[PDB]
């Protein structure tokens, strides 16, 4: 099967920037190739065939170009509506093979995080559990280091993190990061700190709570 | 409406067959070949195989022969997939493509049919309060919720009245279970001073429960 | 006659097209090995083919390899030569492992300038239709000069998909003002693919250039020419 590849796999850009992604295939695909626009939640939708032709509708924006083995997409002028994930596609040879995608998202300037801490809660308790919950809300950029700490030592088990999307109308970032213990591990110790580290500052962000 | 609409969300068990519909309005259904693709996790995709209806002929990735059968009925104007001995490697959201362009076959896109394959059981979320405890201009707050299959969950805040300054995380899976949280914020003038309720609705299990956020 | 267009100079009494230049059929870091009856030649991005040496109205064969020294596929090199174009097809067979696709290498030739067509009239042409382990296919197209329109359709290919119609279409400029025509391929009144065809000659003589038919198994590609009588 033919090998489609996409570099890079994201694209930060501003409003009105010239933006070009890249796609490259194994072998010659004699411009049998398409680009594919979604957005999350969306179904892909289809914006050039044939390397080069613009489906009906699309905005002139957008053109695709190379041959051989080397694509590309270009968007001339950045538009909010166009932040997605790109996907190209080879159909020279079935069976079509598609790329792994490139994101497109916002730049924006620089946010740190806004911290925030809580406790296990008394019902949780009440059956038996213990998640300690760390919010790291709007941010940017999306990189982001979390460490726990309890009573002044690294906790190194049983973090899981979640991470939002891009937000719609502020471009940044969120995270949670919850650490679970049981109920009895919970009780063992006095001060829980979940500390953020962020390009926005040299200062680790702390937030701690004391059990007593 | 929409030319190319699909079945709903089909959750299954391990080893079940399902038949998805892809029924196409607002064109000449039998005129333009008809694919399927796999979207896994939100990200890769991979092409199952096409048919084209007025013939009859089809072509199957070879990885998906003997998982997928295609086939359509042309009175109707409806193209189907079946998938056979479904495992979890099988969840995933499919979409049935047709062509339009002479020298095209991916043109317009169904809305995406979703298939999960899990032994889990149907279980209600735990939902606890996240509340500062043991404070600023702006106080965050938040619910845990935690422990539920299958995934579908909607919180809101305040029956819904504050979504601006609301983060849902996406879930994880753990033991056959999903656990999601969702924050809130709020000025310092609105909490603790009055209650704020966080909602959650997990239909599966005909659960909307209501947690105030207090103390 | 196949080595001697390897092997022969130009000759300005050959009959035309005389000399093809290979650009798609060879890219820019490719080597292209053509050979027959025991000679052999290699090409050359922008190199020139002497067709002059080759048959007029056939399709002349050569084993090929193409390289980039390591091989890439190899296969049989098919060029269709007329008097004022002439186009060029490979079917690869290996690349070893045995694997098969047809794909149209070069359509080249006398351009026939968009802005310097016939002003009115109607010409038919007649040539031939070629497609993978088949060159017995024949086109017949029609351009009415007044119109600025042609037409036509593909019969007599063994496999059935392939005898199709070319629908009417404008001829319009491409990016040199060259007079081309794109239109669509229509199998049982009905679209599955699209053909690209240039006018060649001073006097638009020829037509040459492919069709691309879907199908479930992919697209398959038809090089075509064909010429006045």
């Amino acid at each position: 099967d033919i090998v489609l590849t996409q570099s890079p796999s994201s694209i930060y850009a501003s409003l009105g920037e010239r933006v070009t992604l890249t796609c490259k295939a194994s072998q010659d695909i004699h411009n049998y190739l398409n680009w594919f626009q979604q957005k999350p939640g969306k179904s892909p939708k289809t914006l050039i065939y044939r390397a080069n032709r613009l489906v009906d509708g699309v905005p002139s924006r957008f053109s695709g170009g190379g041959s051989g083995q080397d694509y590309s997409l270009t968007i001339s002028s950045l538009e909010f509506e166009d932040i997605g994930i790109y996907y190209c596609l080879q159909y020279d040879e079935f069976p079509p093979t598609f790329g792994g995608g490139t994101r497109l998202e916002i730049k924006r300037a620089d946010a740190a995080p806004t911290v925030s801490i809580f406790p296990p809660s008394s019902e949780q308790l009440t059956s038996g559990g213990a998640s300690v919950v760390c919010f790291l809300n709007n941010f940017y950029p999306k990189d982001i280091n979390v460490k726990w700490k309890i009573d002044g030592s690294e906790r190194q088990n049983g973090v899981l993190n979640s991470w939002t999307d891009q937000d719609s109308k502020d471009s940044t970032y969120s995270m949670s990061s919850t650490l679970t213990l049981t109920k009895d591990e919970y009780e063992r110790h006095n001060s829980y700190t979940c500390e953020a580290t962020h390009k926005t500052s040299t200062s680790p962000i702390v937030k701690s709570f004391n059990r007593n | 409406q929409v030319q190319l609409q699909e079945s709903g969300p089909e959750l299954v068990k391990p080893g079940a067959s399902v038949k998805i519909s892809c029924k196409a309005s607002g064109y000449s259904f039998s005129d333009y070949n008809m694919s399927w693709v796999k979207q896994s996790n939100g990200k890769s995709l991979e092409w199952i195989g096409i048919i084209d209806p007025k013939y009859g002929t089809i072509n199957y990735n070879q990885k998906f022969k003997g998982k997928a059968t295609l086939t359509v009925d042309q009175a109707s104007s409806t193209a189907y997939m079946q998938l056979n001995s479904l495992t979890s490697e099988d969840s995933a959201v499919y979409y049935c493509v047709r062509d339009y362009y002479g020298s095209s076959y991916f043109d317009y896109w169904g809305q995406g049919t979703t298939l999960t394959v899990s032994s889990a059981k149907t279980t209600p979320p735990s939902v606890y309060p996240l509340a500062p405890g043991c404070t600023g201009s702006s106080v965050t707050l938040g619910c845990l919720v935690k422990g539920y299959f299958p995934e579908s969950v909607t919180v809101t805040w305040n029956s819904g009245s504050l979504s601006s300054s609301v983060h849902t995380f996406p879930a994880l899976l753990q033991s056959g279970l999903y656990t999601m949280s969702s924050s809130v914020t709020v000025p310092s003038s609105t909490w603790p001073s009055q209650t704020v309720t966080c909602s959650v609705a997990h239909p599966a299990s005909s659960t909307t429960v209501d947690k105030k956020l207090c103390r | 006659g196949l080595a001697d267009a390897l092997t022969a100079p130009l000759d300005h009494k050959d009959k035309g097209l005389q000399s093809l230049t290979l650009d798609q059929s060879v890219r820019k870091n490719e080597k292209l090995k053509l050979a027959a009856q025991g000679a052999e030649k290699t090409y050359g991005n922008g190199d020139s083919l002497n067709t002059g040496k080759l048959k007029n109205d056939k399709v002349s064969r050569f084993d090929f390899i193409r390289q980039i020294l390591i091989t890439l596929e190899s296969g049989e090199f098919q060029v269709y030569k007329q008097s004022h174009s002439a186009l060029t097809a490979f079917q690869t067979e290996q690349i070893m492992v045995a694997k098969r696709q047809f794909r149209i290498g070069d359509i080249a030739g006398e351009h026939t300038s968009f802005d310097k067509l016939p002003e009115g009239g109607r010409a038919t042409y007649r040539g031939t239709a070629f497609g993978s382990d088949d060159a017995g296919g024949k086109l017949t197209y029609t351009i009415d000069f007044a119109a600025k329109q042609g037409n036509g359709k593909i019969e007599h290919l063994k496999s059935p998909e392939l005898n199709v119609d070319l629908a009417a279409a404008d001829i319009k400029p491409d990016g040199k003002r060259h007079a081309v025509i794109s239109g669509s391929v229509l199998y049982n009144q009905a679209e599955k693919g699209s053909y690209s065809l240039g006018i060649f000659g001073g006097k638009a003589q020829e037509v040459a250039g492919s069709a691309e038919v879907k199908t479930v198994n992919g697209i398959r590609h038809i090089g075509l020419a064909a010429k006045q009588l």
